[PDB]
């Protein structure tokens, strides 16, 4: 078994420095080759550096001079000190295991890294009421808004994870202010909007915001 | 009595980078004129001594190390270079005083469908000291497993095929590189130019 | 510098159909290629390797070919679990590059989008901000066109849409548009509408109220 | 009052590992073992093994010896029957029984965990009237589901009586199909609309098709 | 591996009288220190679990109603149902718990026993809807039959059609205690259209001469 698993990710200013670890199990990782990989959000994957069974290091260009891959054989970890970061490096930051520098065979979990001059904030939920425009026939549609938060990501649940079944969790979209919103929905029969009680339970970590949302119709 | 360097440049076949071979040249005079004159080098590069004044000089020992690489990996054939044929397979000092002669030999060592005779050291555990030649096919330990001599996980054969088909690109066409080392001390000269 | 480009962007196929992919490089690697396979929310996993090699535990319906500037993975006999995004990764030349990745989804009847529609909440109009959420529920294809009319005139430049994953079990797609406008322009005008237009409407479909 | 609990519905492809739970609560859960028993479709009853919660004995049958994995956890009480790679022959359901002892009647028996493993996947129904030709009989055909089960129900319940819903039979494509009929007077063919809601849930497909004559 | 094999395998007892059960054992299921037979009886309603009935080949358990009764040593063993009512409509097996690996007999099939009834047949051509997706599809069906026993033959333009349809049987009714079958005809549309009569031959104890439904495309 190979497990890679990441850690360091979060929020930080630009011209900030952010370290990332990456423990590794099922091999030696002084004996073998490892490159981070990021990959920013939508787009696609970007190679960033890489660091040779013989502790040899390579970065790539737009990188260069500002971070540095380094292992640690005692804890088998690997480390990339990210220093002067930009809003550009804003990614996910893959660890993986390369190799002869040729392609990545085992990846680990990836961790969020967001370079931005914004401030955290918690989010506000607000509800999406059940309503005759919101039945168009038997079932009803009802849901929750998630507006003005940040950094992502945020869980949402619906009955504290009891109720699964027909939920809609939209992807984070980014507005204009900076600030994500997102929404998320569920389908239920209309018979049960004055009897079942729903409650979207709306948590954000970053912000250690909890919030648990009636909707009523 | 003249230095063969015509069977060193002019051999019919090169080694392989990691198993590069090296030939002691002395007692013999040379001329040097026919190389820095000739136009089918593609780099020419010397440190420390100076090719075009090799003609009126004497050394103690003149060794030819020969060798196949890829033109991307020419320039890891340099003082103070990184990468996996200089740390693995051919490693000059920081004080290298000699030249580095590399030239394109598509038409000679790459064959259709893969030469598969020319290899490199892919891993290796530290780095190779200067003018080290590592020929172990032992298989690379990559885990806290044992390997017993037999490839799977984490236990990988160290040395790699070049492939050198004729069609790839200029980059991937094999090189065939010669490095002069000079070294001059005490008097016992045996090496000398007209 | 060499670039990867994969074809199609974007390919649609139902389960047990086979699924051919595209990757043309900017100049020759020579078989130095590989194919990744990234699921939503996961890291992407090693498919193929020398741009045939086919890595451990892959199933042998996947299959790399091509050589040179062209290169091909096909995937034969489609199951539910082998619709992600593919990548082709070169390592002829440093950098080594990626591609931007091929979307592989499943393809199914046309099924018309339900519409409904959310007037901003109590709570919301407070803070001075009110948001009207429009609700397109397990339609597909994915394609759907959403106009916020409002007062019978179109607006534009204040909604934002944002579309789900396609389902695990009816492998519909689920569209939210959001028109987001400050308590004093929302109250200056009386109905709002959300117009969608979609394959499997004969018709647009507008649903619509007022903010009394 | 030992009472034993089973896990969820599975579905598989072939190839694919599966790990089914049984957790018991009762009083003398110490003095239970607990047993498997296999029941494919159409078939009796087969025991697969017995294990102790205790100490862990476990003892299997010859035919199941070595491509079965029988586990307990003593701390929560819950006993695993786990496969490695699941065939198309392991397709049956899975019932977890309790014995006071060994040699002895197994008295506590759980819901019981239904497994499905096939090389197909996941696809909804195509409902089809069945065309009515005194007493006279229409219907509806539920054609090329997969998996099972589909819930058939006439005009939202209202219409019960005569309603013969057949059992699925699995086709050579390795699909279901399965057909409803009910019988009605043949005085309300022309008044009377009949309508058959059928539903299969893991495929989130509801449809509600109108039978007449042609 | 000690064998159980019991007999009949289907029995058909009517309301108020007595059914019996067969199991025949290949080996001595007598402990030396207990002097009991170590067989037990086992009830399985359809689409429940099976359920404890007998233990030691002459105890009842607690709540089994007393109309159940168990005998025999040896290798042999029988169940006895005296008064047999409609909610002991089940299948029974016999099962060995002397030693491991536990054994269970195939099972015995229990049902009531009604009035002989004839056969409604109706036979239904394939919908125009289904015509589309080129396959054509022809029910035909036996409504409220005694005893299950039917014989059913597809004929299409005659020369008779083998192994290119289905049979589904329903349980027994739980009020008239009847049987239900549903035979189904499946073609391509290019067969299907390649042919003009499609009948259905039906066979039963209720009539002597067999009745034919058919229709023309
Ligand atoms: C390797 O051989 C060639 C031989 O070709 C020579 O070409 C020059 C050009 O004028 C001429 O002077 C020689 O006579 C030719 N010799 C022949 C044809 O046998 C040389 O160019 C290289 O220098 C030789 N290598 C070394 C190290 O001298």
């Amino acid at each position: 078994q190979v497990q890679l698993v990441e850690s360091g990710g979060g929020l930080i200013q630009p011209g900030g420095s952010l370290r990332l670890s990456c423990a590794a199990s099922g091999f030696t990782v002084s004996s073998n080759y490892m490159s981070w990989v990021r990959q920013a959000p939508g787009k696609g994957l970007e190679w960033v550096s890489v660091i040779y069974s013989g502790g040899s290091t390579f970065y790539a260009d737009s990188v260069k001079g500002r971070f540095t891959i380094s292992r640690d054989n005692s804890k088998s970890t690997l480390y990339l000190q990210m220093n002067s970061l930009r809003v550009e490096d804003t990614a996910v930051y893959y660890c993986a295991r390369d190799f002869g520098d040729f392609y990545f065979d085992y990846w680990g979990q990836g961790t969020l890294v967001t370079v931005s001059s914004a401030s955290t904030k918690g989010p506000s939920v607000f509800p999406l009421a059940p309503s005759s425009k919101s039945t168009s026939g038997g079932t009803a549609a009802l849901g929750c808004l998630v507006k003005d938060y940040f950094p992502e990501p945020v869980t949402v649940s619906w009955n504290s994870g009891a109720l699964t079944s027909g939920v809609h969790t939209f992807p984070a979209v980014l507005q204009s202010s900076g600030l994500y919103s997102l929404s998320s929905v569920v389908t239920v029969p209309s018979s049960s909007l004055g009897t079942q009680t729903y409650i979207c339970n709306v948590n954000h970590k970053p912000s250690n915001t909890k919030v648990d949302k009636k909707v009523e119709p | 009595n003249l230095c063969p360097f015509g069977e060193v440049f002019n051999a019919t076949r090169f080694a392989s980078v990691y198993a590069w071979n090296r030939k002691r040249i002395s007692n013999c005079v040379a001329d040097y004129s026919v190389l820095y004159n000739s136009a089918s080098f593609s780099t020419f590069k010397c440190y420390g001594v100076s090719p075009t004044k090799l003609n009126d000089l004497c050394f103690t020992n003149v060794y030819a190390d020969s060798f196949v690489i890829r033109g991307d990996e020419v320039r890891q054939i340099a003082p103070g270079q990184t990468g996996k044929i200089a740390d693995y397979n051919y490693k000059l000092p920081d004080d290298f005083t000699g030249c580095v002669i590399a030239w394109n030999s598509n038409n000679l060592d790459s064959k259709v469908g893969g030469n598969y005779n020319y290899l490199y050291r892919l891993f290796r555990k530290s780095n190779l000291k200067p003018f080290e030649r590592d020929i172990s096919t032992e298989i690379y330990q990559a885990g806290s497993t044992p390997c017993n001599g037999v490839e799977g996980f984490n236990c990988y054969f160290p040395l790699q095929s070049y492939g050198f088909q004729p069609t790839n690109g200029v980059g991937y066409q094999p090189y065939r590189v010669v490095v002069l080392s000079f070294e001059l001390l005490h008097a016992p000269a045996t090496v000398c130019g007209p | 510098e060499i670039v990867l480009t994969q074809s199609p962007g974007t390919l649609s196929l139902s389960p047990g159909e086979r699924a051919t992919l595209s990757c043309r490089a900017s100049q020759s690697v020579s078989s130095y290629l590989a194919w990744y396979q990234q699921k939503p929310g996961q890291a992407p996993r090693l498919l193929i390797y020398g741009a045939s090699s086919r890595a451990t535990g892959i199933p042998d319906r996947f299959s790399g070919s091509g050589s040179g500037t062209d290169f091909t993975l096909t995937i034969s006999r489609l199951e539910p679990e082998d619709f992600a995004v593919y990548y082709c990764q070169q390592y002829g030349s440093s950098p080594r590059t990626f591609g931007q990745g091929t979307k592989l989804e499943i393809k199914r009847t046309v099924a018309a989008p339900s519409v409904f529609i959310f007037p901003p909440s109590d709570e919301q109009l407070k803070s001075g901000t009110a948001s009207v959420v429009c609700l397109l529920n397990n339609f597909y294809p994915r394609e759907a066109k959403v106009q916020w009319k409002v007062d019978n005139a179109l607006q534009s430049g204040n909604s934002q849409e944002s579309v789900t994953e396609q389902d695990s079990k009816d492998s519909t797609y689920s569209l939210s548009s959001t028109l987001t406008l400050s308590k004093a322009d929302y109250e200056k005008h009386k109905v709002y509408a959300c117009e969608v237009t979609h394959q499997g409407l004969s018709s647009p479909v507008t649903k619509s109220f007022n903010r009394g």
